[PDB]
């Protein structure tokens, strides 16, 4: 028997429909409550014009005890860069002045960048970087007395190693290759990063060897070996049939040579010495290469019902929000979608041409400091609806009018980026409370 | 019913004086059971 | 504690958990000899212990 | 020529009413056992 | 004037009366929220005093 009070008493497995949209019927009972913590009346019934029917419980029997078919679809626009996931709140130390401080080395200070939030395709995220920490040079730096080829932190989708003739150890055509391996970092040694505090590094592919172990912070003196090389100056070698390093770049930028006779440069980068390094003592041992993966990870909801269901096992059926019993542990709906292309380096000149703008794209003659090409495969993130089911689990017995409807995160806090929440509950019978 | 005329907007406030009885016991040691009534508008 | 079913009741021992929601809500807590409106002018409760 | 300002007195309300926000389901606290998992107070939404 | 209102059909068993009076809608706050906005109005409100 399945009760209720206006009804006959109808029988073994009704369905009782968990909507979001009715909730604007009772347009008193959560006003502070988001989209996703919601709360609404489970009855449906036209008759009662809902407002007044939010107290007609519906009472199961009392003597099988029941247990719940649980369904639901959960549809979520949630974008790749926000402020919830911590995806704009990282440190990233800088090499702030040289000139007024009289003791030599330069000041380092760690300066925390936020982000535009938006919805980001990774060819764009890594070089929507640049807007970040240029503009903490671009504001504090250059104020202070320090040369435009001397910013520390870029970050980059290149090698260094396609022309590199251990004969020579320089690039033989003298020109850095075009094109997009992995995003890694290019740095100067002495002002490192951090990921810790964010979850930034997933988006990249920077992460750890062994993750859990507190503090990840890629400095850039763990980077041995992975210097990266000096140009061939074929502006010379090709006027002249001799070998020289590309000290000076066109426009007075200089690059960072350890003396000026050596072919090899001061600026560092990690695939640099992820895989040209030795592979036991590096940043190998206890960093990893991933894929491009602009979704960062998907971290996993907890659907929760605070009164539909009698609990699952160790869960205190408490009032506070970061506590609710969960009922199901369904996948983010944030999916990848890896869309193709090759002109994609090529499309960074299409693109450039429709605007006549080097605003997105700063130093380009500094082939270091160029404007980190679009790899191949790009990754963009949609969300697609997710018919999911949660299998059978129990039910209380006289379940309330009005019911409350919880959708929280992998931090335990609400969602704000549900904005289609619908659960369906179907009851059965599990066994028998009475002998 | 029909009222007199105002000025604010208005509640029409009814206060049906109808059954609200509970009756709770504890057959143990932190197990209490609360039994509901109201017997228009009902619940239990 | 107006409640009724907590109201008068008679404990047997046990332990009773106990949870509770209280307002912070500085509009309504706060009656007036005016009827003004408050949370505007800045007004604010707060809870110690 | 100026004038009183007019008083306002600024209580709490008569007897507390409100301080505890009964007379809503949902945000509305417990008396339950430590393990007795049904709470032996809900109210109803239109019971002041 | 008037108020054409009336119940949902349902029991009616053996209850005890009416009980009808009157306030404002400003006067009156949203209690079925667990917070209030366009309740500007402060004190001594006739649905709870």
């Amino acid at each position: 028997s399945i009760r209720y009070s206006e009804l006959a008493p109808l029988y073994d497995t009704t369905r009782v429909y968990l909507v979001d949209n009715k909730s604007a019927d009772i347009a008193s009972l959560n006003y502070q409550n988001d989209h996703s913590n919601f709360q609404t009346t489970v009855v449906q019934n036209n008759d009662f014009t809902p407002a007044e029917a939010g107290t007609q419980t519906i009472n199961f029997d009392e003597r099988s005890r029941w247990g719940a078919d649980l369904k639901t679809i959960l549809r979520t626009n949630m974008p790749n860069i926000n402020e919830f996931m911590s995806t704009n709140k990282f440190k990233a130390r800088l090499m702030v002045e040289k000139k007024n401080k009289e003791t030599g080395l330069p000041r380092y200070e760690w300066f925390e960048f936020t982000l535009p939030e938006g919805n980001y395709s990774e060819t764009m995220t890594i070089d929507l970087m640049n807007n970040a920490i240029v503009d903490n040079y671009l504001e504090v730096g250059r104020q202070n007395g320090v040369l435009e080829s001397d910013i520390g932190v870029k970050f980059d989708t290149r090698n260094f190693r396609l022309g590199w003739d251990p004969v020579t150890k320089l690039v033989m055509p003298g020109v850095y290759t075009n094109e997009a391996f992995h995003p890694d970092i290019v740095l100067l040694p002495g002002c490192g990063v951090d990921f810790t505090q964010s979850r930034l590094s997933n988006l990249l592919g920077i992460r750890k060897r062994l993750p859990f172990q507190e503090g990840f912070q890629i400095m850039y003196e763990d980077l041995e070996g992975g210097n990266i090389p000096a140009l061939l100056d074929v502006a010379k070698y090709e006027a002249s049939i001799v070998i020289e390093p590309v000290a000076k770049d066109s426009k007075n930028r200089s690059y960072n040579l350890l003396p000026n006779d050596q072919n090899n440069t001061a600026y560092r980068s990690w695939f640099l010495a992820y895989n040209y390094g030795d592979p036991k003592k590096g940043v190998q041992s206890w960093t990893l290469l991933t894929t491009a993966d602009v979704t960062c990870g998907s971290q996993q909801v907890y659907w929760s019902l605070p009164d539909m269901m009698q609990d699952p096992v160790t869960f205190r059926p408490s009032t506070q929000v970061s506590n609710y019993p969960v009922v199901g542990v369904e996948l983010l709906p944030v999916h990848a979608k890896s869309f193709y292309n090759e002109q994609a380096v090529y499309s960074q000149l299409i693109r450039q041409s429709t605007a006549l703008t080097h605003v997105f794209n700063r130093f380009p003659e500094n082939q270091i400091l160029v404007r980190p090409p679009a790899p191949t495969i790009t990754t963009v993130s949609e969300n697609v609806p997710a018919l999911t089911d949660h299998g059978t689990l129990p039910l209380r017995s006289s379940i309330s009018g009005v019911q409350r409807v919880t959708i929280t995160d992998a931090r335990r806090r609400t969602c704000p980026y549900v904005h289609k929440a619908l659960g369906i509950v179907a009851p059965k019978v599990l066994s028998s409370r009475t002998f | 019913f029909e009222v007199d005329p105002m000025d604010e907007p208005t509640l029409l406030y009814v206060l049906f004086e109808v059954f609200d009885v509970v009756r709770i016991h504890q057959p143990h040691r932190g197990v209490i059971e609360a039994v509901y009534l109201r017997t228009p508008f009902s619940a239990g | 504690q107006k409640f009724f079913a907590i109201k008068n009741l008679l404990l047997l021992p046990g332990s009773y958990t106990y949870e509770w929601n209280f307002r912070k809500d500085v509009n309504m807590i706060l009656q007036s000899s005016l009827g003004n409106d408050l949370r505007v002018d800045g007004a604010s409760v707060r809870f110690d212990s | 020529q100026a004038a009183p300002n007019r008083p306002n007195y600024i209580g709490f309300r008569d007897n507390f009413i409100g301080l505890m926000y009964y007379n809503s389901t949902g945000n509305m606290g417990v008396l339950a056992g430590q393990a007795s998992q049904l709470n032996a107070v809900v109210d109803l939404q239109d019971r002041n | 004037t008037s108020v054409p209102i009336s119940i949902p059909s349902r029991n009616w068993a053996a209850f005890r009366g009416w009980s009808f009076t009157r306030l404002k809608t400003k006067e009156t706050p949203s209690l079925g929220s667990g917070f209030d906005p366009y309740f500007t109005y402060s004190g001594s409100v006739p649905y709870l005093d």
